């Protein structure tokens, strides 16, 4: 995986019918389907963190964000697709690495990041003082957590 | 007259009328008369060293009435104020908080309920200065001797004084 980024690093159309134009564009199932280098340096760093190798885990978190939130200048790197986490979920993972390589002032600042982003999102806590019917996705909890453990 | 007979103690009246009559009445009947101005307050001056002397009977008292009348009773008779904070302050102390549903909650059934106890609060903060300065610091003092959170979940006395504003 570490050489299969490096490789997706690089980035005729003939007046006849050739095959490619026949062949159909491949599904998620198939062996054919490979996404972009950043669809895959998530693949690297998830399964580096399902292994026990946390620290790693972290440098290549970290590379990943570097990648998707410093995207403003050049060539667009997107996100992993929707059958895969959303983009809250990735920094979750991120801090849960950083937690288990022994980083957790760096997992604090990632989880102050996420709610200052989001902070338009997230219920104002007025039901609070009130006290099932309101709403708030799962990763403002989770962010507590492990903001907590940290 | 009894004062004035001065061969018994009225004390001996009251509590002999305590065991008597019936105690719900008599006690707002208590309530009353320690508000009503003098006209010969010898009469409400005998009741409170009576109810200082007996604590169960203030046990009730606090407990039967509405929030305020013993508002009005413990400004007028400042000596009855700093127990009926121990009172309210040993009520509280004896619920536990419930995480699925958000209210406390006593153990046993004649623990009083959240919601008395806010009132009773309610009614004291609504009153004049020198009493409101009182029980302020005494539920303070009470939430930092059980951990000095600013969160709900974990101290009674945080979660008043967060409904309180």
């Amino acid at each position: 995986l570490e050489l299969l980024v490096e490789a997706l690093n690089v980035p005729a159309p003939q007046f006849l019918i050739e095959v490619e134009l026949l062949l159909p564009p491949p599904d998620l199932a198939s062996p054919l389907h490979c996404g972009t280098q950043s669809q895959t340096k998530h693949i690297l760093a998830s399964r580096c963190l399902q292994t026990g190798r946390a620290g790693d885990a972290a440098e290549h978190y970290l590379d990943l964000l570097a990648l998707l939130l410093d995207s403003s200048e050049p060539r667009f790197s997107p996100p992993p697709s929707p059958p895969g986490p959303c983009m809250p979920e990735v920094f979750l993972e991120a801090a849960v690495a950083l937690i288990q390589a022994g980083r957790a002032q760096d997992a604090l600042t990632l989880c102050e990041e996420l709610l200052s982003r989001t902070s338009s999102l997230l219920p104002k806590m007025s039901r609070l003082w009130e006290d099932e019917l309101p709403y708030c996705p799962l990763w403002v909890s989770a962010t507590h957590l492990l903001q907590g453990q940290a | 007259e009894v004062g004035k007979a001065e061969a018994e103690r009225p004390a001996r009246f009251l509590s002999s009328l305590w065991e008597r009559l019936p105690q719900n009445n008599f006690l707002k009947v208590i309530a009353v008369a320690l508000l009503q101005p003098p006209l010969s307050g010898e009469g409400s001056q005998v009741l409170v060293h009576w109810l200082l002397g007996n604590s169960e009977v203030f046990a009730a008292f606090c407990r039967a009435l509405p929030a305020g009348l013993l508002t009005l009773v413990t400004s007028r008779h400042p000596a009855l104020s700093p127990v009926y904070l121990g009172l309210l302050t040993d009520w509280g102390q004896r619920l536990h908080y419930d995480l699925q549903k958000g209210i406390w909650v006593g153990t046993e059934s004649q623990d009083v309920p959240w919601e008395e106890l806010h009132n009773r609060f309610q009614s004291l903060c609504q009153a004049p200065p020198p009493l409101k300065d009182k029980v302020l610091t005494a539920l303070e003092t009470c939430k930092a001797q059980d951990g000095d959170f600013e969160v709900p979940g974990l101290s009674i006395w945080t979660d008043l004084l967060l409904a309180l504003r």
